[PDB]
């Protein structure tokens, strides 16, 4: 079996969150890979089959369980795993395609969405934008029990994309990022939930040009400034790795060091 | 930024890809569906070199092609059937296979074609 990390939404705290990030992050890489001062994620050439996922298994107040499927090269959600049925997304290629034939494979039923998980097409799934979708541990709790009750017809399609939206930026943006998973810990200290501001938009549209950039440029300065947005929308440029280092909490493999 | 632009049972389009703010000379770049049903991957794609990969259902049909000096890419699509219905789109990558995967670099809009 692929490792599995546990998280609930019942009585989640920072510090259960926080443990929680540190494992998938933990699980999604060694740490073997860093160039300026950011850990890398495995190259696709050269990860065998048997650590190609890790699994992450999240329940709420009801005692409803989930399991997301994350590919580790990217972080992708690529599928999820709830009772005797598993749902997958729309693969991006054949390879890939072939991969998750290894996901689950002891449950009965499973299907292939027409649909690949990117936001573009769940938004419009949804009928909304991630600007408008709120986050926090309400709805990773709602978003749990959607998942939980698609396959008996209990669940929506607009509803479980907004869902999916959700678990996906909470799990795998926060992976990504320090500064996402900041603003999902802010959320939770709180006992809050808002929908993403531009400087957490702007970055989740950006990881991968930033991957890129980060690993093609020598001494940390970037031939081309990186454009982000402020909480306020104000648009800043970035020229050197300095800023992004506490930002970031790691890449897509690009290209070798 | 990435911006696409550009029909009877049997006629041909010809889509475009045009770069703003950088050059696509370095960059892998593939034309992708919104919904290949049992087919995965790009439509068509070029290396950053300069081999070509086409999807097996148009292969002979489309053409990819690179335009360095306007700093566009071109998708020509001939002998269009109803099945080939849906939205394409642009997508460019620095660096890795011809055939760009996600997470992208670069990506646009994309285009209805019917
Ligand atoms: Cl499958
Ligand atoms: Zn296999």
């Amino acid at each position: 079996q692929y490792p599995i990390i546990n998280f609930t939404t019942a009585g989640a705290t920072v510090q259960s969150y926080t443990n929680f990030i540190r494992a998938v992050r933990g699980r999604l890489t060694t740490g073997a890979d860093v160039r300026h001062e950011i850990p890398v994620l495995p190259n696709r050439v050269g990860l065998p089959i048997n650590q190609r996922f890790i699994l992450v298994e999240l329940s709420n107040h009801a005692e409803l369980s989930v399991t997301l499927a994350l590919d580790v090269t990217n972080a992708y959600v690529v599928g999820y795993r709830a009772g005797n049925s598993a749902y997958f997304f729309h693969p991006d290629n054949q390879e890939d395609a072939e991969a998750i034939t290894h996901l689950f494979t002891d449950v009965q039923n499973r299907y292939t969405f027409a649909f690949g998980g990117n936001y573009d097409r769940l938004e419009q799934l949804a009928g909304n934008l991630r600007e408008n979708i709120e986050l926090g541990n309400g709805p990773l709790e709602e978003a749990i029990s959607a998942l939980y009750y698609y396959s008996t017809g209990g669940t929506q399609l607009p509803t479980l994309a907004r869902s999916f939206i959700i678990c996906i930026q909470m799990i795998s943006e926060a992976a990504r990022f320090q500064y996402i998973e900041g603003e999902m810990r802010t959320r939770i200290r709180y006992n809050r939930r808002s929908a993403p501001d531009p400087s957490v938009i702007t970055l989740e549209n950006s990881w991968g040009r930033l991957s890129t950039a980060i690993q093609e440029s020598n001494q940390g300065a970037f031939a081309s400034p990186i454009q982000l947005q402020r909480r306020n929308g104000s648009k800043f440029s970035v020229y050197d790795v300095s800023i992004l280092i506490p930002i970031i909490a790691l890449m897509v493999y690009r290209c070798a060091p | 930024q990435l911006v696409e632009t550009g029909v009877q049972s049997g006629g041909s389009l010809r889509l475009s890809c045009a770069a703003s703010g950088f050059t696509l000379d370095n960059y892998n770049i593939g034309w992708f569906r919104q919904a290949p049903g049992k087919e995965y991957g790009g439509v068509s794609c070029i290396s950053s070199d300069g081999s070509t990969y086409y999807a097996d259902s148009v292969k002979g049909r489309f053409t990819i092609s690179r335009d360095n000096a306007k700093n566009t890419v071109y998708l020509q699509m001939n002998n269009l059937k109803p099945e080939d219905t849906d939205v394409y789109y642009c997508a460019a990558t620095k660096y890795g296979s011809s055939c760009p995967i996600r997470p992208y670099d670069y990506w646009g809009q994309g285009t209805q074609v019917t």
